[PDB]
This record gives structure tokens, sequence and C-alpha cells, in this order.
RNA sequence: GACUCUCGGCAACGGAUAUCUCGGCUCUCGCAUCGAUGAAGAACGUAGCGAAAUGCGAUACCUGGCCCGUGAACCAUCGAGUCUUUGAACGCAAGUUGCGCCCGAGGCCACUCGGGCGAGGGCACGCCUGCCUGGGCGUCACGC
RNA sequence: AACCCGGGCGCGAGCCCGGGCGGAGCGGCCGUCGGUGCAGAUCUUGGUGGUAGUAGCAAAUAUUCAAAUGAGAACUUUGAAGGCCGAAGAGGAGAAAGGUUCCAUGUGAACGGCACUUGCACAUGGGUAAGCCGAUCCUAAGGGAAGGGGUAACCCCG
RNA sequence: AGACCGAUAGCGAACAAGUACCGCGAGGGAAAGAUGAAAAGGACUUUGAAAAGAGAGUCAAAGAGUGCUUGAAAUUGCCGG
RNA sequence: GCGCGACCCCAGGUCAGGCGGGACUACCGCUGAGUUUAAGCAUAUAAAUAAGCGGAGGAGAAGAAACUUACAAGGAUUCCCC
């Protein structure tokens, strides 16, 4: 999944915040400065939760 | 580093000190690589 | 050989970058100066001597003030009164 | 209620509790508001200005 | 190597650039006055970036 | 210039004040001459409009028309009226303003609170006349 | 029977002239502080569409105190709150960011000995006043 | 009022009218104020003519024939033919520096010293993902923080 | 407030102004107002490489049509003597 | 020829409580030029200016006489007028 995030992230908050409100155990997260100004995610979750049905109820393309 | 990485003669691609070899494409242990000469004019 | 068309090719290095103290490029940054606001230094450098356009600048012009200046217009710090909820009420007498 | 809110009394008139479910429920319709945000809908923006509001009445009168 | 890196001038040279974009269609209709010709917007091979 | 310990005379300052307007000078554009009946029910000679109101055109073309007010812009005081449109050249009917010097009220929504307020003229008014 | 001189007509170009003035200039009265309880200087966010502007602040044109009774704001708002980050900038560093250590209630597992989450706080600008800590200075008590 | 054209008076500075235009302000007498009159000052600023459809767009000889697409094709794109680049007069990877110039789609007023369907021009979207690359930790000319003291002080040695 | 100035004047700045822009930096620094009573801010049709043009429509007025009041000069074209 | 507890001087820490360091346009307090003028120039003048520096307030600053005096009286101190 990919989340856009805020610019006094880190990874280990992500890794608990995306935890908390999705309910998922993610496994690793990337992080960037964007030319927007903000902190561009990619986050990698665990196969026990796939990124196809956790997305659905929040639609994403 | 003294060790600059190691840039192929043939492909010219870069590919470390730790690598034995280089790979771009199928460059595949043509072991044709020499270290950056470690920085001038 | 020699100077501007040569020279100006030659240049690729910095010494004049940002400044955290004042925002503008004027950092002198391996003589660790600012030729704008001075930095590091404890206070902010004011010369009265340059004169018109620089001190007005100096003096700076992007504040709030209407914040500190609502107080200044106001003295006090309190604020009861409440009125206007159905009886209604008591800002109007009788 | 189902339908959203606020005034500034009616938050007063709450207790501690009360409120920052209210609080809650807040962020979590917030949070759909970015989603539809892909939609692109005009109720999403009068809503999401107007729940931007109720936050700060929240906080504030807390 | 990084492209040089630190985020502190990184992200300032990104606003600016964030910064020089075109007018938005609407604050030209509804309008107060102007041929609304923005202006501070900059360019890659013209006069130089600053701070 | 001429007189009262106060603020304000002042060519250059009310020009600016009153074109632009600030928000109770604002709510000072808004009024409109009253019509005969209710000049003398209310005592006054002008008031706030309003939307649910009904207004006659004095001054301009349309004069002599007479609506409801549909809108008033705060901004720039004016007044939209229905049926007091133009043909734009595509052919859609656009509203015209108008500034509500032009208008006289011949109608108000009466309301209770704005009621009481005119319970106030009218009472502010009496002692001018007798 | 070319092309060319001078003046004019008609038009353009250009933006003088004349009036207008959401502005100054100047004179004058009034009034008069803001601060380490983070001012003032600046950053970057902040919108439906957001590049301007002024306005704000990681809460983000803030805001606290749809037409017949509590929406809106240089209506006055002599009204008060957030006030990120840098900035005197104060834990330390620094190209408006970052940093590693200590302390932590209360959730847990072992459920005995222990661990491990978590808000929040701390890491010489100087000086005074109250408390601890140590010799140095003249000594009393004391046995020799 | 202003402007343009002429008519009348005054040696005259200048006054006045008629026609057109313009579409709101304008005089006269007296008494006063004064940012009070230009052709000029290598005068300033702005505009504008001749210079002129003139100089430049010339040295690596670089394209040519078919064809695509297009309202438009010498210069966009395919093929063939033909060359040029060789420590890089035009290959690969990068430092600084730039600062989004990258990719895609859609255009074409300006640019490209010309055409332009093209583009590094314009507009809108999109892309950069580190336990094992680098930052980061160290320490080197030195920037030095730390007495005392000159110095009001800035500031400077230790 | 005014025997001030009135858009080459007054502040550098009537507007997006210490903006656009220049300089490594200290610092330097412009040009920039006005359709109309009301947007009524140019439908519909013909044409065209594009813009635009033609015709028509609105208004007292479009040589009031968008840096649109007036519209000099210097200048250009056409044309008349 | 001696150790100890206590008084008293100095020093470091510590948390507390309290203040101060920067700012606002000028006003408002030390150091301290030159062009210039004297048709030159060196004292003198420009000028105790400008500038630099420090620091205050809404105003500062100055104040109730070891004062004036030229008599014979006045009676803290600024400022205005001369």
């Amino acid at each position: 999944l990919v989340f856009i995030v805020d610019l006094k992230a880190d990874k280990k908050k992500i890794k608990a915040a995306v935890k908390k409100m999705y309910d998922i155990q993610a496994k690793k997260v990337n992080t960037l400065i964007r030319p927007d100004g903000k902190k561009k995610a990619y986050v990698k979750l665990t196969p026990d939760y796939d990124a196809l049905d956790v997305a659905n109820k929040i639609g994403i393309i | 580093y003294n060790q600059d990485k190691m840039i192929c003669r043939k492909c010219y691609a870069r590919l470390h000190p730790r690598a034995v070899n280089c790979r771009k494409k199928k460059c595949g242990h043509s072991n044709q690589l020499r270290p950056k000469k470690k920085i001038k004019n | 050989m020699g100077k501007g068309t040569g020279s100006f090719g030659k240049r690729r290095n910095k010494t004049h970058t940002l400044c955290v103290r004042c925002g503008r490029r004027s950092f002198h940054l391996q003589k660790s100066t600012c030729s704008s606001c001075g930095y590091p230094a404890a206070r902010i450098r004011k010369y009265n001597w340059s004169v018109k356009a620089i001190r007005r600048k100096t003096t700076g012009t992007g504040r709030m003030r209407y914040m500190r200046h609502v107080p200044r217009r106001f003295k006090s710090n309190f604020r009861e009164g409440t009125e206007a909820t159905p009886r209604k009420r008591a800002a109007a007498a009788n | 209620m189902s339908s959203g809110k606020v005034k500034a009394g009616e938050l007063w008139n709450k207790s501690k509790d009360d409120l920052t479910k209210q609080l809650a429920e807040l962020k979590t319709e917030l949070g759909q508001l970015r989603i539809q945000k892909v939609a692109s809908s005009g109720s999403k923006l009068n809503r999401i200005h107007d729940i931007r509001k109720s936050i700060a009445r929240v906080l504030t009168v807390i | 190597m990084p492209s040089h890196k630190t985020f502190r001038i990184k992200q300032k040279l990104a606003k600016k650039q964030r910064q020089n974009r075109p007018i938005p269609y609407w604050i030209r209709m509804r309008t107060d006055n102007t041929i609304r010709y923005n202006a501070k917007r900059r360019h890659w091979r013209r006069t130089k970036l600053g701070f | 210039m001429k007189r009262n310990p106060r603020v304000t005379s002042s060519r250059r300052k009310c020009r600016k004040a009153h074109f632009t307007a600030p928000s109770s000078v604002r709510r000072v554009l808004m009024s409109a001459a009253l019509s005969t009946e209710l000049r003398h029910k209310y005592n006054v000679r002008s008031i706030p409009i309003r939307k649910d109101d009904e207004v006659q055109v004095v001054r301009g073309s349309y004069k002599g028309r007479e609506g409801k007010v549909v809108q008033v812009y705060r901004r720039r005081w004016v007044i939209h009226v229905e049926r007091i449109t133009r043909e734009k050249v595509n052919g859609s009917t656009v509203n015209v303003g108008i500034h509500p010097s032009k208008v006289v009220v011949t109608k108000l929504k009466l309301d209770k609170d704005r009621k009481a307020i005119l319970d106030r003229k009218a009472s502010g008014r009496a002692a001018d006349k007798a």
C-alpha cells in the first residue's frame, strides 16, 4: 500500500500507525521526501492480509 | 574510502569493490573491471 | 592563462549559501559568518550608516503585530459576559 | 446523531467523556473525506471545511 | 553518492519549485483587478536561482 | 473640516472607506428608501433590505418593475431582484445587479427580532416628530 | 510616362493633453512600549479548484467569547485562544533540520526472579536567594 | 476642458471665434500664491523614422531517395543508401553545480536567431522506494567551546 | 488637515512593490491606474493554415470591444492639391 | 608531638523561587573622522557632527545649593523667549 505522510515521520511510527487504523502487520516501510514537500511512503504488508482487500474499503488506484 | 568503485571495461558499468565481477547485462563474471584510481587532475 | 572568460567557468565551488537566522543567500559557509544578519553573532547585525533601503529591511515588516496591538488596545486579560440565551435575556433592558 | 453536527453550546453541555468520543468519530469521518477526495465530490468540499471547524471547536473547548 | 543530499536545502528548493506554478484559472474571475500576469514564476534557462 | 468631536470628515479616507466598505458600513449600503405606507407605520425614511421583501425599481430601464429580492451581495453592495434580468448574447438570462439607492421597498418580511428593530426605529422617530 | 518634395484628408502607431483618484507629500493632534510565561526577524505549510494577497499555524483565511429566535466580522468586536519550525533561540548540532542517553504512571507476558510498550520531562546564556558537599583558619570537650 | 483644422484682433507675449471631435467640467475682474513659461545642457525618460528588407544566420563539405503522419513537411518519424565521432573535435559511469530541466499526454501565442506536426517553449498529470550505495562515526590545515585579561564594547589571545 | 502633488508629478512604491530583475555578497532596484448607466463583455450564419475576417446582434456612443475616456506630437500607408 | 564533632572564610553542585540577554521608528548616553573653510595650510574650521559602540523609558536625562554674586537680593530642576 502507498501512503502520503507527514514530514516528521519515521518508519517506526508509520509501522505503528498503519497497524492501528487498518488492522494489518507491516513488514518494511520505505520513506522519501517528494518534490511535493511531503513524505511518500511505500508500506509492504504481510501476506496474511493482502493489500488488495485491505484497500477495497478505502479504494485507491 | 580509498577503494572507490570498479568500472567495467566492456559495458562500462560500475559494480562495487565487494562484487567480484560486473553484471549490467550478462557481463556475468567477465571480470573486466578496473577500479576507480582512487581520486585527480 | 587569464581573467573572467576562463575564470567564470572555473568557479564550481561554494561560499555564500542560505543563512538559518535571516533566510537569505549570504551566509559565508567556510568563514562561518552571515553578511546579512551576523550568524554566529549574538545580537542581529544593524549598521545605521547603511541608510535608506537597507535600514528599513533590517527593521523588518512581515510581522503579526495586529496580535500584540489588539491586547495593547484592550489593556486587560479577563472576559466574562455571555449574553443572548433563551429568556432572552440580559442585553436588553429591562 | 447520524447527520453531521455541531453547535458550540452543544459541546459545552457534553462531558469530557462524550466530547472525546465525538473527537474520535470526527477524525475517522475526516479520514473518509480523504479517500472521498479521489472521488472529488462537492459534498466532500462543504463537509471537509465544516468538519475542520468541528475539530477546532472540540479542541479549544476541552 | 546521493545527488547532493541535505533535506534542509533540498526541501526549500522543492517548495520554490511547487510555488512556481500557474495561477489557478479561478482568481482571474472573482476578481478585483489585473492583466494577471502572476509574475514571480521562474524558468530553467534564464535569470538565476536564489535561496 | 466641519465640526463635532468624532472620528472622520474626510475626502481621502471616506471615499476609500465606503467604496470598499467594512461591515456595518456594508450593512448601511443595503438601505433602500421606504414606500410611503411603510414610512408611516414604522416611522422611517429608509431601511435595510432583505430577501423575502418586495421592491420597486425607480431609476433604471427596469423602473416600474416590482419583485422580490433574490439575493444581495455584501462585497459589492448590489441586489438581484426576481425578473430583473437582461439576456446575454447566447440568450441565457442573467440578473442585473441594482444598487439599492435606485429601489424602494414596497413590502418587508417582518420577522420578530428584525421586527423588534422596526419597533425600535418607530420609537426613535416619534421623538423627532411630536 | 517611373519615383520623389511640400501641405492636407482618412486611418493606424504612439500615448502627450485635459479631467478623475481605492495614493502619497507635508503639517498637526492623539498616544506610546514589545520581551527568556519564546518577542521582534524568517521558514514552510494551510483551501474545493491554491500559483497572488494578506490572514493564520503541523488545530492550520483560523476562530473561542440557508430565508420570520445564535449563520456572519477591522459590524466594535479597547475580545481571548492556538501560536509548527527556525529565530534572543536556551539540551546538543545545524546550509529553518536532526540527535543519542536517562527518568515513565498505566496496559502485557513470564504471570515466581524479570523483561517490554508509553504520554510527558530532562541533557552550562549569566546572576541573586534557600539546600547539600569539602578544607582552610583560630578553638572548646577528650586521653596521652 | 482638451485636440485637429481654419476665420478675426493684437508689432507682440498672446487673446478670440467657426467647423469637426469630445462628453464633463470651464472662465472673467480684483486681490494673492508660486514645484510658473525651454530647441539646446556627450541633458533625462518614453516613443519613433532613416540607416534596411541591409550586416549576421559560411569551412567537421552531411546528407540523398523512397515512405509515415499531418490543414501545412528540406530540418518530426521509418527504411535504405552515405558518412562523421575514437582518451572520446558526438561512447559509458559520475563529483560539483543546476533544481524538475526527467516520463506521458495535449498544444503552439512567445522561444529555438528559420521552418516545426517537433522540443530541454506552453499546460496538465505522473516518477526518485536501502540493515548491507552514500549520508552516518572518526579524526587532519584548523571554527574553536572553557579561566584571566586588553578592550566600554564589537572583538581577540590563551 | 492642506494657496501641496495628481500618474515622467507625489514616496522608490496609487497596481502583485522593496515586487520583477541585477550582484558571490554587503547592497542595488524599475515599469507598472480609468470599457460602460447597466455586462447588456459580441448569439446565429458564412469563411479560414491559424488568427482572424465577413455579416449581424447590444448601447446615447463600439474610431466605448477588453493596457477598451480623451487620443497631440514623431511617424507610415493610402489618397487629394 | 596527634585525631574527632561543632563555629567561621572560600568553592562546586543541585532543584526551587526571582531577574536580566533580543526587538520597535525616531527621541534619549561614550568614543570619535574627513571632504570643506580659512580662496594654500599645519592652530582654527567643518564638529564634539557623522559614524561606530552600549544601554533606558514612554518619555528620557537633570533636581532641592560647599548655588547666584558683584548689589542686594534671589532661592531645586528642565524648557520657551530673549
